[PDB]
RNA sequence: GGUGAAAUUCUUGGAUUUAUUGAAGACUAACUACUGCGAAAGCAUUUGCCAAGGACGUUUUCAUUAAUCAAGAACGAAAGUUAGGGGAUCGAAGAUGAUCAGAUACCGUCGUAGUCUUAACCAUAAACUAUGCCGACUAGGGAUCGGGUGGUGUUUUUUUAAUGACCCACUCGGCACCUUACGAGAAAUCAAAGUCUUUGGGUUCUGGGGGGAGUAUGGUCGCAAGGCUGAAACUUAAAGGAAUUG
């Protein structure tokens, strides 16, 4: 599954979380992959791919909503999107 | 402390109206005032407005719903009869 | 060389049936049964009856011009016995001894896949 | 008699007797 | 029978018999030194590995396991250790 | 006895009689020793650790190749893991099972299953707790067991 | 006491085995209790054989076969001159003839 | 019975053969044979016209008459009639069918039986039911007396007819694949396929049923019949 | 049409029937056997998804963490109850036809509730193997299911290899069965109902002649039907088990 490979992700390389910092990082391209979850907005959705675009960065829709989302990052609250910085020992960047 | 045992909400209706009358309302109301998921906003945050409506104090928008519940069963089986319908008749 | 028709004979019980068909079927011809030969309600599924039927049958099929028959025998199928009742091979033989010609004899008694209920109760018929 | 038909005349004798005794309490 | 001596029974029923039921128990395990094809690299494996253990120098395959002992890759020199 | 189940299969290791005696392996001790923490600080469990040393090495079980076993070796160089493993272990099965109920309303079957594991827990728990490995007033409980779990 | 040694059915291990219908008396019965038969004949018969033999194009064409089986109760099967009885150790026979 | 009617009219003659006349009925060309039979209708009266009632006719018929010889003794077919020409009525094909007696001496106990279906769609936009049968053998050497399956291996051997009926039908319009079951190469691949899983005797195919029709096409109709 | 036989009932307004179409709900045949799974009640069409389990294999881990259980809980056939849906077939109530002295019953034909599902209840059965659970020992025989080991063994793939299916040999754990009885019992019978006057492996539950009676009463659960707990007065010399001859 990919569930694993985020908390792989999470313990050994570097992220980030929410739209406010998503967008930041992307600003600067620190960011290699976006993971959006799926019951977001969809204008906001459409935004963030035109950034991804623009930015010749991977994006991956997650299959559930921000809730599950949040359980799969191993966090509390929900999410509505993630960056991945450094994959630190994951094969989400090569794969998929 | 449990106030009371199982009158629960209608024990607003002191000791008139008839037990299986009463118990059937506990029934309804129950459903008609709790909480529900604003699925778009994704959160508990839904109450009924009148008759049908369901609001999401977050997120704005408005559910035209059934008069007691955000989702009937006959809802759901038409809901999923369409679905299936649209998808054998585009293939 | 030859013209050809369907016989679906039917032996059920405490009655029998004979009836000869178009090959498409929705032309029948020379309905005769057991009942309609007899005043007893007790033999409309004799073999005496049934052969009677089988020779008025094979007449009117002669006169009519087919000359041989395709046989399908079936019994009372659906949910009940499927055993063909005692005048059905009485009533074969006679047709065959009538004069007629025969060919691609078959057996098409219905049978479900485990069909919805029989009657009779739990404890069945008892008598 | 049989014992189904025991119970159950029994069962009919106990309604009898509880809604005679509820008559009067 | 009536008489006979569970001291020295013989070594044909005992490896008739089961592990555990023996007259003292032991495994019925093993080692085996294996030469990964190609690279030389002798190898160290356990009969039954239930892991599949591969080569450090060059990581093909050694043995996959199974409900019963390990199977061994096609080509590949194995022994009795 | 399978204390939860009629089953009466056995199938389990049944070590040799010759106890300190290989004495034909030329690995040395502490090069397993470092070999064991080398793994434990990818976090391994002291049950596939015993398995990768029978299996990728020549090491017929540690408490022989060594002088003691995998947990007293991890507790004396602070790598011991805060709960025991099949305590873990069994706690990961509770979650994931009830967190399966939440969704599946009817499978009693489930239901059922629950009581036993969650009986299984508690029962170690007291054994636990009366060795003095668990903090007296240690409890289980639903509400807290995924967290527990991670 | 007790008669059968398998009280009469074959279950053993399961409970319950999900009853079938008698075919003559139509009364419900569990499958293994029942004294299931197989009834395997020939269409027309052995009598009628010869004329519709003499009588058939294709010459020796199929004669093709017939295939029931056939569920009874208690009652009907011994009614019916199926497995009458057998004497007290006789009943432990097992093999059919 | 015949004084048992106390009351025949609810509310209280002409010999009905005249009008009647014969038709001849006409095979397409996938097979040797072409003649069919002759069919009974009323005179097609300026009301009825006759070819109209006839339009949907079906008809049965064993696949040894079509090609003579008693091999396929049981192979029925069903035709659909769809065309008639001058008293010579063209049929097209209605669907393939197994006979109850030699279908049910199939099945014997002692053996496993397998079931699968597929539900493909053809290049002519026909929509095929196909049911496939087997049934296992004891093999040479057996000794134990029912040799049954494995209920997993049931799973890979199905999922294989399956997968091997849709290949076989997808690409194919209609009458290479009717070419393919009158010598029934599919039965014959089917063994090929499964064999190194388990025996599996009697592959017989089975009835095969269409479900759904394209636009007539009296054009390709008419080329069957050439 | 239906039986033994009739009869009620459908038919010239075309019954019974034949063919092509369509809908509805129920079921999962034949394969299905002294075979499988589950604590039990129970579970048989396909595919996918969700999680669970036994046995096997194990030179992995913990170290005694266990056995049975008052109090207390989970599940719990069908029938029955509440509120919707569904409501083909069958079908307590009922309607009607037939036998009989009578027949409100068996036999015929229709026919509400129910029979399916959803959300709640209800906790009972010959819930039977009328045999509590755990551990040890004591006679053979073949067969079978699942895992495992060995075999230049057969079959086919590509003769061939790996396979897979087979055959032989061994082993573990299952459902059973066959022969005998040292042994047990009153016997029927039993490899457990044995290892008990030579009377002691651990532990829970139940019974003390038959009726009165699972009634009265009192609590307690349920809306109810009812469940759980549960007497006495009085009466009686027999009821009962297994086998034998009639
Ligand atoms: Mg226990
Ligand atoms: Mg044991
Ligand atoms: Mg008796
Ligand atoms: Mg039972
Ligand atoms: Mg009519
Ligand atoms: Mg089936
Ligand atoms: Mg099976
Ligand atoms: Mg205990
Ligand atoms: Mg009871
Ligand atoms: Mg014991
Ligand atoms: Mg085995
Ligand atoms: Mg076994
Ligand atoms: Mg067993
Ligand atoms: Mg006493
Ligand atoms: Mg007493
Ligand atoms: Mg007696
Ligand atoms: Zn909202």
């Amino acid at each position: 599954s990919i569930n694993q490979k985020l908390a792989l992700v999470i313990k050994s390389g570097k992220y980030t979380l929410g739209y406010k910092s998503t967008v930041k990082s992307l600003r600067q391209g620190k960011s290699k992959l976006i993971i959006i979850a799926a019951n977001t907005p969809v204008l906001r959705k459409s935004e963030l791919e035109y950034y991804a675009m623009l930015s010749k960065t991977k994006v991956y829709y997650f299959q559930g909503g921000n809730n599950e989302l949040g359980t799969a990052v191993g966090k509390l609250f929900r999410v509505g999107v993630v960056s991945i910085l450094e994959a630190g020992d994951s094969d989400i960047l090569t794969t998929l | 402390a449990k106030r009371t045992k199982k009158v629960g909400i209608t024990g607003k209706y002191g000791v008139r109206y008839g037990s299986s009358l009463r118990r059937q309302v506990k029934k309804l109301e129950i459903q008609q005032h709790a909480r529900y998921d604003c699925s778009f906003c994704g959160k508990k945050t839904v109450k009924r407005g009148a008759a049908g409506i369901w609001t999401c104090s977050c997120c704005k928008k408005t559910v035209a719903g059934g008069a007691y519940t955000v989702s009937t069963a006959a809802a759901a089986t038409v809901r999923s009869t369409i679905r299936r319908l649209r998808e054998m008749v585009e293939a | 060389s030859q013209v050809f028709g369907v016989a679906r004979i039917y032996a059920s019980f405490n009655d029998t049936f004979v009836h000869v068909t178009d090959l498409s079927g929705k032309e029948t011809i020379a309905r005769v049964t057991g009942g309609m030969k007899v005043k007893a309600d007790r033999d409309e599924s004799s073999p005496y009856a049934a052969m009677l039927a089988a020779q008025d049958v094979a007449a009117k099929c002669k006169e009519v011009g087919i000359t041989a028959v395709h046989v399908k025998i079936r019994a009372t199928g659906g949910t009940r016995t499927k055993t063909p009742g005692p005048g059905g091979q009485a009533a074969l033989r006679a047709l065959a001894r009538s004069g007629l010609r025969i060919g691609r004899i078959e057996d098409v008694t219905p049978v479900p896949s485990d069909s919805t209920r029989k009657k009779g109760g739990r404890r069945g018929r008892r008598l | 008699m049989r014992a189904k038909w025991r119970k159950k005349r029994t069962r009919r004798l106990k309604r009898k007797r509880r809604k005679v005794r509820a008559r009067s309490k | 029978v009536l008489v006979q001596d569970l001291l020295h029974p013989t070594a044909a029923s005992e490896a008739r018999k089961h592990k555990l039921k023996t007259l003292v128990q032991g495994p019925r395990s093993y080692f085996l030194d294996v030469k990964c094809p190609g690279c030389l690299n002798i190898t160290t494996v356990f009969s039954h590995a239930q892991t599949a253990v591969t080569c450090e120098s060059c990581s093909t395959i050694l043995c996959t396991p199974t409900g019963g002992k390990a199977k061994l890759s096609e080509g590949t020199s194995f022994r009795r250790k | 006895g399978r204390m939860h189940s009629a089953g009466k299969g056995i199938s389990s290791s049944a070590i040799p009689y010759s106890r300190n005696a290989p004495a034909w392996f030329k690995l040395s001790s502490e090069s397993v020793i470092e070999q064991i923490v080398k793994y434990a600080r990818k976090g391994l469990t002291p049950s596939q650790i015993g398995v990768l040393l029978r299996d990728a090495h020549g090491v017929t079980q540690a408490r022989v190749i060594t002088g003691n076993k995998i947990m007293r070796i991890l507790k004396s160089n602070g790598l011991a893991p805060e709960i025991p493993e099949d305590l873990y272990y069994l706690i990961k099965k509770a979650v994931s099972v009830r967190k399966h109920l939440e969704r599946n309303r009817k499978d009693k079957d489930a239901k059922f299953r629950l009581i036993l594991i969650e009986s299984r827990i508690h029962r170690l728990a007291r054994y636990y707790r009366t060795v003095a490995v668990l903090p007296p007033n240690w409890k289980y409980e639903s509400a807290t067991a995924s967290a527990l779990v991670n | 006491p007790k008669k059968r040694a398998s009280n009469g059915r074959n279950k053993k291990g399961r409970g319950h085995v999900k009853p079938v219908r008698c075919v003559n008396c139509s009364k419900s019965i569990p499958k293994d209790k029942a004294i299931k038969r197989m009834a395997i004949r020939n269409i027309v018969e052995a009598a009628a054989v010869r004329d519709l033999s003499e009588a058939s194009v294709y010459p020796e064409y199929a004669l093709p076969k017939t295939y029931n089986k056939l569920h009874y109760c208690v009652s009907c099967a011994i009614h019916a001159r199926i497995v009458r009885v057998r004497s007290r150790e006789d009943r432990k026979n097992r093999a059919p003839p | 019975a015949v004084g048992k009617n106390k009351r025949l009219s609810k509310g209280k003659v002409v010999d009905p053969f005249t009008r009647k006349e014969w038709f001849d009925i006409k095979a397409p060309s996938t097979f040797e044979n072409r003649n069919v039979g002759k069919t009974l209708v009323n005179k097609s009266t300026g009301l009825k016209s006759a070819s109209d009632a006839l339009k949907g006719r079906v008809v049965e018929v064993c696949l040894a008459d079509l090609q003579g010889s008693e091999d396929h003794s049981f192979r029925k077919i069903k035709l659909r009639v769809d065309e008639v020409q001058g008293k010579n009525l063209l049929t097209n094909f209605h669907g393939m069918d197994f006979t109850t007696d030699k279908l049910r001496s199939m099945v014997r106990k002692w053996q496993t039986l397998i079931e699968a279906n597929v539900t493909v769609k053809t290049s002519d936009d026909y929509v095929l039911r196909i049911f496939a049968i087997a049934f296992t053998r004891k093999q040479a050497n057996q000794v134990k007396r029912h040799s049954y399956a494995q209920s997993s291996h049931i799973r890979a051997i199905r999922k294989v007819i399956s997968e091997i009926l849709t290949k076989e039908v997808q690409g194919s319009t209609l009458a290479q694949l009717t070419s393919k079951l009158i010598p029934e190469v599919i039965n014959k691949e089917i063994e090929n396929a499964t064999k190194d899983i388990f025996p599996l005797q009697n592959i017989h195919v089975r009835k095969v049923k269409l479900l759904k029709q394209p636009k007539f096409d009296v054009g390709a109709l008419m080329a069957l019949h050439g």
